């Protein structure tokens, strides 16, 4: 599945609650492939701009979820293989957080980068 | 970078000097800035920091739209009650080590 890479270095940005970097054109078309059955960030480029982040640091590639120490480090052991960066930094609006809360899914900040 | 505080401009005809950082972007690509112009307001084109004139701009003519105080030059170069209020990249511009002097700090 190629589909969890990007295809160019142009306009990427992270999704801000796993931390998926793609294409915004690939959040756009084919969603997130780790939060789109609770996100439904699919044909919605608003949305897309809402829960994803331009604005990262780092870069990963990931390949083993369930053997890599990077993946427990990251928090991101129980995702699909992607390119994913190493600290997203942003917060999702508190409504789409209330709703994940409701629905049962507990929003953990990307941001692990080191403040002053 | 903080709100209402100062940064200079890397490059073009406004570098090196103080800025306003009137508002930050929340996507943190760019910022709104604010400036005393440094504009020929058209005339000498075919300069010292000065106040915008909106009325000299107006009469000079060419690429100049108002909504009021506001008005849009010279390729979307903003102003507002004789001061610029335009984005400028963050990239494009130096945060640290600025403050304005006792002048600056009468002119924002
Ligand atoms: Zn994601």
């Amino acid at each position: 599945a190629l589909e969890t890479v990007p295809k160019d270095l142009r306009h990427l940005r992270a999704c801000l609650l796993c931390s998926l970097v793609k294409t915004i054109d690939q959040f756009e078309y084919d969603g997130c492939d780790n939060c789109d059955a609770y996100l439904q960030m699919k044909g919605n480029r608003e949305m897309v701009y809402d829960c994803t982040s331009s604005s990262f640091d780092g870069i990963i590639a990931m390949m083993s979820p369930e053997d890599s120490w990077v993946s427990k480090w990251q928090r991101v052991s129980n995702f699909k293989p992607g390119v994913y960066a190493v600290s997203v930094t942003g917060r999702l609006p508190q409504g789409i957080v209330r709703e994940l809360k409701s629905r049962g899914v507990a929003y953990k900040s990307r941001d692990t980068a080191i403040k002053t | 970078l903080k709100p209402k505080s100062w940064v200079r401009l890397k490059r073009g005809i406004y570098k090196d000097d103080i800025a306003q950082v009137d508002y930050v972007e929340p996507s943190q690509n760019t910022i709104s800035l604010k400036m005393i112009p440094r504009i020929d307001y058209d005339r000498i084109k075919a300069p010292p920091q000065r106040l915008f004139d909106a009325e000299k701009i107006r009469s000079l003519g060419g690429d100049v739209a108002s909504d009021g105080d506001f008005l849009i030059f010279e390729g979307n170069r903003y102003s507002r009650k004789g001061f610029l209020f335009k984005s400028f990249a963050m990239s494009a511009v130096i945060t640290e080590g600025v403050k304005p002097t006792l002048s600056e700090l009468e002119k924002f």
